[PDB]
């Protein structure tokens, strides 16, 4: 159609069509003129409201600097179509599905709407398989159910990225299937890095023989709000293809899905609604929900999204990160105080769950020890404030044992990374289930009551903790 | 002519409400009758909402407005390198006009993902506590944090000074600082000839708000000039906190929905669309780079405050300074315990790593036992050696302001304590040692100091030739 | 000009002129009729907005009770002019520069606008001279740079006034130059007191031979908001004369500049803007800034403003007081807990800085000891919570020494006042640099490890602490 721009207040455009033309909600519009002497069509917007009076509101996916009132807008006749399929792997995409990797145009078969209805209730599954990661805290205290949606929480700078990397190292590189990494509201470096690294490891096309098993979609910090509120949906429209069309088992690595919400808070008040708890939009739960139940495992295939979430000011109560939890078969809440101790990955052994923490899906040895380990971690934690002032001299010989052992647990629960070889300074170690399960069993048994604490700190296996 | 001209409707609080001006573009300067400049941000249904740029006391409801048609351009060139520039790039140091050839935008897109390469190139700050445990590399964004009077500005002061000629171009951007304080600084850079390569984009507290936003943006552009031109830059934005505050004022005065601490809905795109304009372009663009050391004042060590929270999740490392650890001898005070560096040691040479890295392991262990010393009624030597070699390296990390050590003077000095030389000595003296020994090596042995740099690492020879040096040198205390 | 009142909502008037007449922003207006049967012109306002529709808004500097719509307003043709110069000394002024001291009209040479552009960047200076005050904590842990702007912070009732008095006693009475005291939002008593005291000490004219070296401008609590938001600017328009016109070194004693901001918060929402962090105006930083860089030392002379600031609810985070800090070459944050201990002046030896705390401007003996003193004050402070529960029995003989010495420091850092001779009950003592520097040196050396704590409490010099 052909409407005219009427108001440009920041990333929000109030286009005006005739009483006949009325772009549907979520149907994308496109404006014709913009930057410093030159005519480009980069200015794409998404209809989100019919203000009435022959006028729709919309948020642009591109910067609206240079735009003018009167400029012609056009109704594409549907929503924003991202090209999907195999011809996406090894490339880098825009929020608008445009190659940003400078390797020629994208030769796709078909495009695809970022706005699709989640699977029907009868297209779901209940199979619960494990996902051995290699971290002495994940697979033992909070596993990963395949098809499941993992929540990796933590505050500003705690290790979530380094965490999403060792997962791409321990699981994606070797994964027998395709993967996808969504660039939702983060550092550009964290893009170039992941790129040049995934290049050397050969995940990307060393040569265009096209053996790649990964597809990237980057919408970093600098981008406007109406971009990172959606690059998640581009990274996912491409994932909602490999899952049901090629019946593959895909991985969806979203580095921070909070930035998806943050950017959502920014268009809200800017659109004309009324803020909610902690300045967040009234539509906080309708937005991070519709795009978190498409990120899932259906009978047609699977989607095992290892997602990360930013926690504003270390507060879990905060609406944005708290909202995520419900959509997770596990969690991994990283601490800043436990990070201030040098224990990495800074994972609170107490605050990190997983539905598959059941003897009916993993084992009793895996089950018991898991709890046994946390029991003491509850003990010492409840003994801290006590001994920190009441000393130890009057503590029973049956309780001073909890201390030593726990401190040997809290330290054996420390493991360097193949990516963090620059923060630890020691060679990394992949620690699967069995090696972890037994190692701790030998701890909870007091068969190592002689070994010092710093013997379990930054060690691979229990043997490497007796060495 | 309600196409290119228009009338002013209301001039309230540094903001204007132009009527007409159908053609205006979002981000386009407009001119007033009394010759006042202004940007355009609210192209509302029938009235333009312009944010003035200066004393709006002049504009009169009825006066007309012309459309510059220009989108906030700022002159740029080599011509600056030593001129305390303004907010719109116009001298405030009275040395005449600035010869500008080309001119770039205040606001512009930042280097993508391909146009970049990881940080390998080092960046010496002249600080033993930074370039040895908090490695900053060219192109990387490194944030400086601290409460009031927390030696932050000093960190920046030394750093830029510590820059050898033809090595890095610097841009000092003061936002919200005092005219006087900027003078005390703009002066201490001259007497050490450091201002022959540094620009001073500064906007005092008295300046109108609508500039204290563009201050960093200004200093950004002028710095980008050197980036694309295969040259490296270092930008220090004094208090982004102050710019964030300034931003709140425009939205409110522009009647835009606020939120946490009144900060509007775009307090994250003031810094994310600023600090991201800093990077290390790939060799297919010129290898040029730019390093940003932004400053953000905390309130009572409250690092989780909103603005301090955002910035930290935009930067690649921190150098927290402490209000409690000043007077306790730690001058400058570097909380090397919480101070990080995402780029990693990758922003260091080999000579430094061989010592600094080992120094990382040491000063990281002492951190676990530090509280014990004052209550060490009977500890083991395996632990005593730590509380021994601990407070020794500290006094080495201590530095008198204004004196940035060279890399040679850096590695050499650390070699002393890190290898057991300054061990059995007394702490309340150590500082004097280094001061004497450094000059002693600079005077009598400048021959080895040059062997160190050129080789960029200590040979099996220089080591023993240093062993003979320091040992016999501690032997003159 | 001649406009008519249109709206009177509290201290805010919405005058209406014709489409031709448009009082400039900040240009003062004056209304013609008001109080109980009688016609006075006291009603003076300041234009602050051009609401549009042929209408300016304004805040009155006088109470608007009795005012009516239709009343004629007039555009003086410039801003509020306060009479300045030598014929101001020994008198008491209004916010409108009217004598409120009942000693005849003010015979000035010329008036002067309270709205003037700060000094240009090339009219500044970098000379750093000390300002020995006589307090065992100021000149040693946080000096005063001449030309500098001192920040004296503290919460409701801590000693800031008593502090601004001993400064007028220790420095103003003997100052070789003129001084000024701004009455910004405080008690009337604190005016009458300072007056009858400065009278007896002869700072004021005992006889009109005019030997005075002080000029007062009082706008106390009771006054409306649009008064104390400006008496600071009258006290300062008179100071911006002695500084550059008579090339003198002046002092600007502002008793609470917070009241300048508080009163500013009150016209804000009342004018029609949108509140900010902690209810404060959006223009919080544009208002306390423009009038804090005129309060300064230029090459033409000097201004050493010893300013005080109110801290709402003991909170430093608060926007209003926190904003001040940036504009200070020193600070003196008074504590309420350290005041609840009987130590006066209640000055936190840890929280009170000064740029001149450098060996390059004062000395090593002054520098070292300063830190040495604070080191222990950091030690004991970090030993409090510890010993308060862990006792002392296990404390090293090398740490129990920190306690005693510190407690002797924290007490030697207590000094009575020549003004507070009613709160302490002991005769005051002026303690300059040298006497202070040495006295503490004899402490940090353990040459007084025998002397009890209460021997340094409320004492003049170290000798008076051995007596």
């Amino acid at each position: 159609n052909l409407g005219r721009i009427a108001q440009i207040i920041g990333p929000v455009l109030n286009v005006a069509f005739p009483p006949g033309k009325m772009p549907n909600i979520y149907n994308a519009l496109i404006v014709k003129g913009r930057d410093t002497a030159g005519q480009p069509m980069n200015v794409t917007c998404e209809v989100q409201q019919l203000l009435g009076n022959n006028r729709v509101r919309a948020v642009a996916m591109s910067a609206t600097d240079g735009l003018t009132r009167g400029m012609e807008v056009i109704d594409t006749g549907a929503p924003l179509s991202v090209p999907v399929g195999g011809p996406t792997l090894g490339r880098i995409f825009n929020v608008l599905g445009e190659p940003v990797d400078n390797l020629r145009p994208v030769d796709t078969r078909t495009t695809s709407p970022i706005h699709r209805s989640a699977p029907a209730f009868t297209q779901l599954d209940t199979k619960l398989s494990i996902f051995e990661t290699g971290i002495k805290v994940v697979n033992l205290l909070a596993p990963y159910r395949r098809g499941g949606k993992i929540g990796l929480f933590g505050g500003a700078g705690v290790g979530k990225t380094v965490l999403i990397m060792e997962l791409i190292n321990n699981i994606a590189k070797a994964h027998g299937g395709v993967s996808v990494f969504g660039g939702v509201g983060e550092r550009t470096r964290e893009g170039n890095d992941l790129y040049m690294e995934m290049k050397e490891s050969g995940v990307i096309n060393e040569q265009n023989i096209a053996e790649s098993k990964v597809a990237l979609v980057y919408g970093q910090m600098n981008e406007p709000p109406g971009a990172r509120m959606r690059v998640g949906l581009t990274a996912l429209t491409m994932a909602e293809y490999f899952r049901d069309v090629n019946e593959q088992d895909v991985l969806l690595f979203i580095d921070n899905i909070f930035r998806f919400v943050q950017a959502g808070s920014e268009v809200s008040a800017l659109l004309g609604r009324m803020p909610s708890a902690v300045g967040y939009q009234p539509t906080l739960s309708t937005e991070m929900g519709s795009l978190q139940e498409r990120i899932t495992s259906t009978k047609e295939g699977s989607i095992t999204s290892i997602q990360a979430v930013y926690v504003p000011a270390d507060d879990l109560t905060d609406p944005a990160p708290a909202t995520t939890f419900a959509h997770l078969d596990a969690t991994t809440v990283l601490s800043r105080g436990l990070a201030a101790k040098g224990i990495y990955p800074a994972v609170d052994p107490l605050d990190s769950t997983s539905t598959m923490l059941q003897p009916r899906i993993v084992g009793e040895e895996h089950y018991e020890i898991a709890q046994r380990v946390k029991e003491t971690l509850q003990r010492y934690k409840e003994l801290q404030d006590i001994i920190a002032i009441l000393g130890l001299d009057e503590l029973s010989e049956e309780d001073r044992l909890t201390v030593a052992r726990a401190r040997k647990i809290e330290r054996f629960l420390s493991q360097p990374f193949f990516v963090a070889e620059v923060f630890t300074g020691s060679p990394g170690k992949y620690v699967g289930l069995a090696e972890t399960i037994r190692g701790f069993q030998l701890i909870l048994s007091g068969e190592l009551d002689s070994l010092p604490e710093q013997a379990f700190y930054l060690v691979g296996n229990i043997d490497e903790a007796t060495a | 002519k309600v196409v290119n001209t228009g009338t002013v409707l209301q001039v309230g609080d540094g903001i204007a409400r132009i009527h007409g001006l159908d053609e205006v573009m979002a981000g386009e300067l407009v001119e007033f009758e009394e010759g006042t400049i202004g940007i355009a941000l609210n192209l509302e249904s029938n009235n333009v909402g312009v944010v003035l740029m200066g004393d709006g006391l002049m504009i009169q409801e009825g006066s007309s407005v012309k459309a510059t048609g220009r989108i906030a351009q700022i002159p740029v060139s080599e011509a600056y390198l030593g001129r305390v520039i303004n907010a719109l790039a116009k001298p405030i140091d009275g040395r005449g006009e600035i010869t500008a050839s080309e001119s770039r935008l205040i606001e512009s897109p930042a280097p993508g993902i391909m146009s970049r390469r990881s940080v390998y190139e080092p960046l010496q700050t002249g600080l033993i506590a930074i370039d040895a445990m908090i490695p900053v590399g060219r192109g990387q964004r490194e944030l400086i944090i601290g409460d009031r009077q927390t030696g932050k500005t000093a960190v920046a002061t030394d750093t830029i000074l510590n820059q050898q000629g033809q090595n890095v171009i610097c841009v000092y951007v003061a936002i919200g600082q005092k005219a006087s304080s900027v003078a005390q600084v703009v002066t201490n850079f001259q007497e050490r000839g450091a201002m022959e390569y540094t620009i001073v984009v500064a906007e005092t507290a008295d300046s109108p708000a609508t500039l204290q936003y563009l201050a960093p943006y200004t200093g950004a552009a002028l710095a980008e000039y050197f980036m694309y031109r295969e040259r490296h830059t270092l930008i220090i934005y004094d208090d982004l906190s102050k710019q964030a505050q300034a931003y709140r004022q425009m939205s409110l005065l522009l009647r835009r929905p606020p939120g946490r601490e009144a900060y509007p809905g775009d307090v994250f795109y003031l810094h994310s669309r600023l600090l991201e304009r800093a990077a290390k372009l790939s060799s297919l663009l010129g290898e040029g780079s730019m390093t940003a050391l932004p400053i953000v004042e905390t309130q009572a060590g409250d690092v989780s405050a909103y603005i301090p929270t955002n910035v930290i999740s935009i930067t690649d490392g921190q150098i927290f300074l402490s209000a409690d650890l000043f007077n306790a001898g730690i001058r400058p005070a570097i909380n090397v315990g919480i101070s990080v560096s995402r780029v990693g040691s990758a922003a260091q040479i080999k000579a430094m790593k061989k010592v600094a890295g080992k120094l990382k392991l040491e000063l990281a262990q002492f951190a676990e036992l530090e509280a014990f010393a004052q209550f060490a009624s009977d500890l083991d030597k395996a632990t005593q050696n730590q509380l021994a070699r601990g407070q020794r390296l500290r006094e080495l990390l201590k530095q008198p302001q204004s004196a940035p050590l060279t890399v040679e003077e850096q590695v050499m000095t650390i070699y002393t304590g890190t290898n057991g030389y300054l061990d059995s000595l007394e702490l309340d003296q150590v500082r004097k040692y280094l001061v004497e020994l450094r000059t002693y090596v600079k005077t009598n042995k400048p021959e080895f100091q040059e062997i160190i740099s050129s080789t960029k690492t200590f040979t099996e020879e220089a080591e023993a030739l240093l062993k003979e040096a320091i040992q016999e040198q501690m032997e003159r205390f």
